[PDB]
RNA sequence: CGCCACACGGGGUAAGAGCUGAACGCAUCUAAGCUCGAAACCCACUUGGAAAAGAGACACCGCCGAGGUCCCGCGUACAAG
RNA sequence: CGAGUGGCUUGCUACCUCGAUGUCGGUUCCCUCCAUCCUGCCCGUGCAGAAGCGGGCAAGGGUGAGGUUGUUCGCCUAUUAAAGGAGGUCGUGAGCUGGGUUUAGACCGUCGUGAGACAGGUCGGCUGCUAUCUACUGGGUGUGUAGGUGUCUGACAAGA
RNA sequence: CUGUCCCAACGUUGGGCCCGGUGAACUGUACAUUCCAGUGCGGAGUCUGGAGACACCCAGGGGGAAGCAAAGACCCUAUGGA
RNA sequence: ACAGCUGGUUCCAAUCGAAACAUGUCGAAGCAUGACCUCCGCCGAGGUAGUCUGUGAGGUAGAGCGACCGAUUGGUCCUGUCAAACUCCAAACUUACAGACGCUGUUUGACGCGGGGAUUCCGGUGCGCGGGGUAAGCCUGUGUACCAGGAGGGGAACAACCCAGAGAUAGGUUAAGGUCCCCAAGUGUGGAUUAAGUGUAAUCCUCUGAAGGUGGUCUCGAGCCCUAGACAGCCGGGAGGUGAGCUUAGAAGCAGCUACCCUCUAAGAAAAGCGUAACAGCUUACCGGCCGAGGUUUGAGGCGCCCAAAAUGAUCGGGACUCAAAUCCACCACCGAGACCUGUCCGUACCACUCAUACUGGUAAUCGAGUAGAUUGG
């Protein structure tokens, strides 16, 4: 098979051996793309991703690594957003970015602070009880969202009675 | 059911042979930090003594109060850094690349060593330098030897020879750090890389009992009761079961004890200083009179009076060091009594 | 610290026991042969199983002794032991004559030897002798 | 007891009562069930349960997988629902067990097995179209409870 | 029977919690990829270890002399050695 | 009801040894298995919490002291994070012990005309050997590497 | 009442170790540096596969040689014995 | 002393070469008599290990039972199952005699008869068929080949599994098995599958892996829907009579009972699923739009995966192997025995010559392994 991608107006693409670097106004992606007979390349206007075998192991692939390229485009000009909400029953969390890590205070009473870092050129942004997580990498931004709501994991209790924690309100 | 129970002895201090050196090796040495330094020092074991202290730490009930702490006494008179050595990254480990030695030396230091008369400083300076532009040079060590004539209750004249490491800044710093010490003379004490309340790693070759059965050398049982009277008192109920055919090196046997390298770990320098102030009344029985340079090690060091013990700032620390406590009391009560 | 070889072998994206089978066949044959770039060889399969596989040979053991190698070094040493008659004289002489080494400490590149190769176009499912050796503890020292 | 002792078919055949006494009631209640009275061929869909290999299934099996079979079809389709169902093996073959160590060695009678060879059909029911699945899972159940692998073949039926 | 000392942390995983993601427009923690995650594993730390047959490295001293052995006085050592 | 895994129990068989492979129990000392009792990380809950209940990964470490009994097993007590189970010739008598089974003495009950018997009970009733080989623990002497002194490196090895 | 035990320590005397002198025995098909597995009359230093292994010597406690020692004292068999 | 019991019994070679079974036995660890081995003398032309045909014998397999017999279902003829000690049927096959061909015997005398000497009567294994037993490296039959008493080649090792029956020596070609290395010969060819290191394990105490399960993946068939736009997803619609009636304080798609009708319309239930005290609220059916190409249902096969826990150190013999060094289908070339072919020699047997068993010449495709044992030369 041979499934051929027209590369937007804003962007521009290049690529050098299983590596494609996607460059555009809101920033740049970099992904490896690896797997048996599939050859990705750039045809200057469009990216062909072919392949000389049409098993269903290789068409899994052929498919994941399209919309792979699709959501870097989409991520080097609009972006990824990816929207969360704190709430807390009674005790006041205080959620804040400090250096290159998103830092929780005083979850569910603790003394201890609950920290993660964030995944490359990911922005955190907070508005009071809404924080807004945003980048041009899919992977980045998905995963310091999701790494913000597993902060708040528990699992020594009930988590209907004890629903304290952000959440993921908007996802793109 | 037959009970539960360790097993009798460590694995770990294995094989329980004589040690080669009588002089302690570090196998480990600290991270770098802060300012460019000598990681380690060396003294002669004296004895013991106690000293009465205010108690240091922060989170202790008892902060501030009197505290009776027991203290090995350790001379510590200064050792001179006789040359640089400098080791190579190589596909096969760390190898020793060329040697930075000095020309003063001291009176009687060709009872170990064969002294150089002719080298030349500045070509092994160099070759240490065009390795280091390589991105080749890996770390860098002083070897270093003690003065024994300077501890007058020490019979050997013979000087302790050691390499220890120099580790702080950049490379390119520390390289500057340890050639300035040895282009001098090379001499150092232990202000210079130790200050009292910092915690230690004393390394040592233990007291030597010669060949001791399986209590003494494994702490295994006596034989008890009905069994005791026998024609067997010390010895193991068996060598091991029928399968396997052969005898384990895990089931505890006769054999060496002591006279084995041991690095006690996180050692509090209780206080340094020079003079006559913990000597004992009647003298350190078996080694002699204290007035000079030492230190004052909290706790047991390995091996008996006389022998050489290694310094080294603590590789793995439990608590943050409380500088220079205060002392009340050191005692000079003799040993006798 | 030299070696004076007839062949010497590139390792580098090569199947290990196709290379080693035929490093044997030829120093049984009289050749020196030299095995080169060791930690970039290949073998071929699920990761998590051929660590397995290694991991146990490092376990297994007793008084007497079993010395697996960690460092690929001598893994690729001991592969190719396997391979050869080394407890007899002709053997033993065959072994000594070949020797692996880590990276390329000769001027000249070495020569792929036919079969060998492993096109990582079309392969996802191997490891590096490196990695292995990273993963049984060894010193990165390459 | 397990069926591995009983299972295979490596014994005589040892059906002969006039010769063998002592004999233990089959555990099996009926071999037909449902609607007894109705007729096998005024229902447009045929299925059966058809033995992979060739065992010997004994009669507490034979109950256990029919107990578990027309239970399920008395509780999708009622208990006079349009069905019938059929057993149609007998446990004929008489077992034995020896229960004094090998000598004197013939064991006392201990119970009673069907040897069914393969490509048997072991039940037969009857139903209407739209109950057909339900059917197929009161075989599902039943194979569960016998030694062989089983086939569920449907002989009328073009209703799919 | 007394007294001193005997971490933390990294790396990769299991069960598991997830992310991105296709086969299968959707959905999906998995098929490729990725983020986490056990007193367990690897490192770290302690001990041994040039007989590692690829039988090692450096510095210096010496090849008519460097160094060593026996000898003598003794033990920080020791059943002989 | 059906399918299996293990090889701790018991039974079967009678392949191995009757010019002898020392018993049960215990003890001592070593290694191991996982089907995990505790401890770590997990999932479910008839999960508010606390205390549990069930399940997953997991064998690093731990799993102890006692009263009756020769007992193994088991019963019982107080502690405990828990006081798991199994293999190693039912690990271990050229290591120990010798309380039980099972010699010769004797009693009781039952059986027998009787000698005497008992898969009944009871009291008493022995523990050999100077290690040739191998194995391991520690200690030396030589040879190889091919003059010496001092300092190191680290393939591998051990640890809870 | 107490080292029987918790839980072991130190000491005394004779040995043990080194030296002079004296000077046996047990045991021996052969070969023999083994270890992990396997196989085999089903309980192998010797077979098969791997692993390990430079030689010689001193001391030790006894894991293995189904260790040494006694033509099993149990059991069965003999047209045995008392 | 006696013993039916254990041990031992001393030189070379050549020919043939067993029995571990039957009857009797105070017999079962022993004997005798037969079977069977060997040796001698006799007889004198046939013999019968194979096959075909002819003339006979037979009730095991299978099958079947309103064909006997006896088990063994249900219904208001029909309908459901069985047999070592059942048979209306009925093989394969074994077996008597005869003929034919084959082979064999008439100087190697067969078939047979008579006599001397035994050994032997603990057997074992594979395959087929068995009977017993949960099973067994179990016990006990039977036919057969093998080990015992059988080398050599292969199988990692290994009495009986495969090749192969073997005088000496020598050259050659093969057999079983093998050709990536160890290790002789292919990193052979055409094509496909597997991603688990499945597997690289004929047979087996020995090499496990089951019931059950699998949108792991490959291949093949059937039905149905689809550019008049399918499958999915997303959007919009899902409406009026009326909140159907009865029940009930209330019930209005949705507690329950019965019905389940007709308008509008391109659809839209007297409502399939949650939800409310009852409403409301959320989708389902159903219609339209966007979109644009195959989609959906079921059957069958291939390889793999789950199921899958054990004790000193993991394993296909080891290394290690992934478009293979695995698996399946074809194919090409080779390696590889003491087999087969071939030169010489030896022994033995027989023939010619001979007094000779002395020489000489000849024949053996149809001679050459062997425990106990019989016979013979040294
Ligand atoms: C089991 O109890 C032993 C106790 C003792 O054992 C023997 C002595 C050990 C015995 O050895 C053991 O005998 C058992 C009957 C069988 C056993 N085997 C199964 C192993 C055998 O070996 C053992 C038990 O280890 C003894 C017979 C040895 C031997 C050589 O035959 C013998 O007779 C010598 C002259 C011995 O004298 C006697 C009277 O035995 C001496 C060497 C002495 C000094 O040694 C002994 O006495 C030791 C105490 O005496 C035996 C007769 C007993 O046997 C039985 C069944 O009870
Ligand atoms: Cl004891
Ligand atoms: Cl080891
Ligand atoms: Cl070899
Ligand atoms: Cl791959
Ligand atoms: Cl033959
Ligand atoms: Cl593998
Ligand atoms: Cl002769
Ligand atoms: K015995
Ligand atoms: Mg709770
Ligand atoms: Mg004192
Ligand atoms: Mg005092
Ligand atoms: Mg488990
Ligand atoms: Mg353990
Ligand atoms: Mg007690
Ligand atoms: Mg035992
Ligand atoms: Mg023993
Ligand atoms: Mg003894
Ligand atoms: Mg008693
Ligand atoms: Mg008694
Ligand atoms: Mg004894
Ligand atoms: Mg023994
Ligand atoms: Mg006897
Ligand atoms: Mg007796
Ligand atoms: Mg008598
Ligand atoms: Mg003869
Ligand atoms: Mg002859
Ligand atoms: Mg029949
Ligand atoms: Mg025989
Ligand atoms: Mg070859
Ligand atoms: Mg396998
Ligand atoms: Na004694
Ligand atoms: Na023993
Ligand atoms: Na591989
Ligand atoms: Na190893
Ligand atoms: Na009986
Ligand atoms: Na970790
Ligand atoms: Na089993
Ligand atoms: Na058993
Ligand atoms: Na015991
Ligand atoms: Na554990
Ligand atoms: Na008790
Ligand atoms: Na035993
Ligand atoms: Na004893
Ligand atoms: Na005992
Ligand atoms: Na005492
Ligand atoms: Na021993
Ligand atoms: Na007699
Ligand atoms: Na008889
Ligand atoms: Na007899
Ligand atoms: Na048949
Ligand atoms: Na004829
Ligand atoms: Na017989
Ligand atoms: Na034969
Ligand atoms: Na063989
Ligand atoms: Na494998
Ligand atoms: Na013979
Ligand atoms: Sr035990
Ligand atoms: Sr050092
Ligand atoms: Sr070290
Ligand atoms: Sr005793
Ligand atoms: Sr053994
Ligand atoms: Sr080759
Ligand atoms: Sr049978
Ligand atoms: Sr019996
Ligand atoms: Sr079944
Ligand atoms: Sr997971
Ligand atoms: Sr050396
Ligand atoms: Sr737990
Ligand atoms: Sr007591
Ligand atoms: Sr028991
Ligand atoms: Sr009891
Ligand atoms: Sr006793
Ligand atoms: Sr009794
Ligand atoms: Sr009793
Ligand atoms: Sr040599
Ligand atoms: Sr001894
Ligand atoms: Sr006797
Ligand atoms: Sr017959
Ligand atoms: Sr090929
Ligand atoms: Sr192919
Ligand atoms: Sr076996
Ligand atoms: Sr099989
Ligand atoms: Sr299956
Ligand atoms: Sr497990
Ligand atoms: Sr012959
Ligand atoms: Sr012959």
């Amino acid at each position: 098979p041979r499934v051929e991608l027209e590369i937007p107006e804003d962007v521009d693409a290049e690529q050098d051996h299983l590596d494609i670097t996607v460059e555009g106004d809101n920033g740049s992606v970099t992904r490896r793309l690896w797997y048996p007979d599939i050859d990705v390349s750039v045809d200057g206007d469009t990216v062909v991703i072919e392949s000389d075998e049409d098993n269903a192991k290789t068409m899994s692939t052929i498919g994941t690594f399209q919309s792979h390229i699709e959501n870097m485009f989409h991520g080097v000009t609009e972006g990824w957003e990816y929207g969360m909400e704190v709430f807390y029953s009674h005790f006041p969390m205080q959620v804040n970015v400090e250096g290159d890590e998103v830092v929780i205070e005083n979850f569910l009473g603790e003394k201890a602070p609950r920290r993660t870092t964030i995944h490359g050129d990911t922005d955190v942004e907070i508005d009071g009880e809404e924080l807004t997580v945003s980048g041009p990498d899919i992977e980045a931004v998905g995963q310091t969202a999701a790494d913000i709501e597993q902060l708040t994991r528990i699992n020594d209790k009930d988590v209907r009675v004890f629903q304290d924690g952000v959440y993921i309100t908007r996802k793109p | 059911p037959q009970p539960s129970r360790p097993r009798k002895g460590s694995l770990g201090f294995g094989p329980r042979k004589r040690s080669t050196s009588e002089t302690p090796r570090f196998n480990s040495w600290p991270s770098d930090d802060g300012q460019p330094g000598v990681q380690g020092f060396a003294g002669y074991k004296a004895g013991m003594t106690h000293v009465v202290l205010v108690n240091d730490e922060p989170n202790s009930p008892r902060e501030g109060m009197e505290e009776t702490v027991p203290v090995t006494v350790i001379e510590t008179p200064p050792m001179r850094a006789v040359a640089l050595r400098a080791y190579e990254d190589t596909p096969y480990g760390q190898r020793p690349l060329t040697e930075v030695w000095t020309d003063e030396f001291h009176s009687e230091l060709d009872r170990t060593l064969d002294v150089p008369e002719d080298h030349d400083p500045d070509a092994a300076e160099e070759q240490i330098r065009d390795a280091h532009e390589a991105g080749d040079l890996g770390d860098l060590r002083l070897i270093t030897h003690t003065v024994p004539d300077a501890v007058p209750s020490v019979p050997k004249k013979k000087p302790d020879v050691m390499e220890t490491r120099v580790g702080g800044g950049s490379v390119s710093d520390r390289l500057d750090h340890a050639l300035d010490i040895v282009e001098d003379g090379g001499e150092h004490a232990m202000n210079d890389i130790f200050r009292a309340g910092e915690y230690a790693d004393v390394a040592g070759v233990t007291k030597g009992k010669g060949t001791q059965g399986p209590v003494k050398r494994w702490g295994v049982q006596k034989r008890k009761g009905k069994h005791a009277r026998q024609g067997w008192r010390r010895r193991i109920g068996n060598l091991g079961p029928w399968n396997p055919s052969r005898v384990r090196s895990t089931v505890p046997q006769q054999g060496q004890t002591g006279y084995h390298q041991r690095t006690e770990l996180n050692k509090r320098l209780i206080d340094i200083g020079e003079g006559d102030e913990p000597t004992v009344d009647g003298g350190f029985v078996n080694y002699g009179e204290v007035d000079g340079p030492y230190t004052l090690v909290k706790g047991s060091v390995p091996g008996p009076d006389k022998r050489l013990v290694r310094f080294r700032p603590a590789v793995r620390p439990n608590d943050q060091p409380r500088l220079d406590p205060e002392v009340r009391y050191v005692s000079n009560e003799s040993n006798q009594g | 610290a030299e070696f004076d070889a007839d062949v010497i072998v590139d390792a580098r994206d090569c199947i290990m026991g196709r290379v080693a089978s035929q490093v044997a066949e030829q120093a049984l044959d009289g050749e020196t042969v030299a095995v080169v770039n060791a930690e970039r060889a290949v073998i071929t399969g699920r990761e998590e199983q051929i660590v397995e596989k290694y991991e146990k040979r490092v376990d297994i053991g007793n008084d007497n002794g079993y010395f697996y190698p960690k460092r690929p070094d001598g893994i690729f040493k001991r592969t190719i032991r396997g391979m050869l008659p080394h407890k007899k004289q002709r053997g033993r002489e065959a072994f000594e004559s070949v020797r692996v080494y880590l990276g390329n400490p000769y001027d000249e590149d070495g020569e792929v030897l036919d079969g060998t190769s492993l096109d990582r176009l079309s392969n996802i499912k191997f490891v590096t002798l490196g990695e292995i050796s990273e993963t049984l503890g060894a010193n990165k020292t390459w | 007891k397990p069926a591995s002792m009983y299972r295979d078919i490596d014994k005589p055949a040892y059906t002969r009562r006039e010769y063998i006494t002592g004999i233990p009631g089959s555990k099996i209640a009926q071999h037909k069930m449902g609607r007894k009275q109705k007729d096998a061929d005024d229902y447009p869909v045929q299925i059966s349960l058809i033995v992979e290999e060739t065992v010997q299934l004994r009669h507490g099996s034979l109950e256990a997988s029919r107990l578990s079979a027309n239970r399920h079809l008395i509780k999708e389709l009622g208990e006079e629902g349009d069905y019938k169902m059929t057993l149609r093996k007998f446990p004929h073959q008489v077992l034995r067990e020896n229960k004094d160590g090998m000598r004197a060695a013939f064991g006392k009678i201990v119970g009673t097995a069907a040897r069914v060879q393969a490509g048997e059909q072991l039940f037969t029911a009857y139903c209407n179209v739209e109950d057909a699945e339900h059917v197929k899972e009161a075989f599902r159940r039943a194979y569960n409870k016998i030694t062989p692998s089983c086939r569920i073949k449907v002989e009328r039926g073009e209703e799919l």
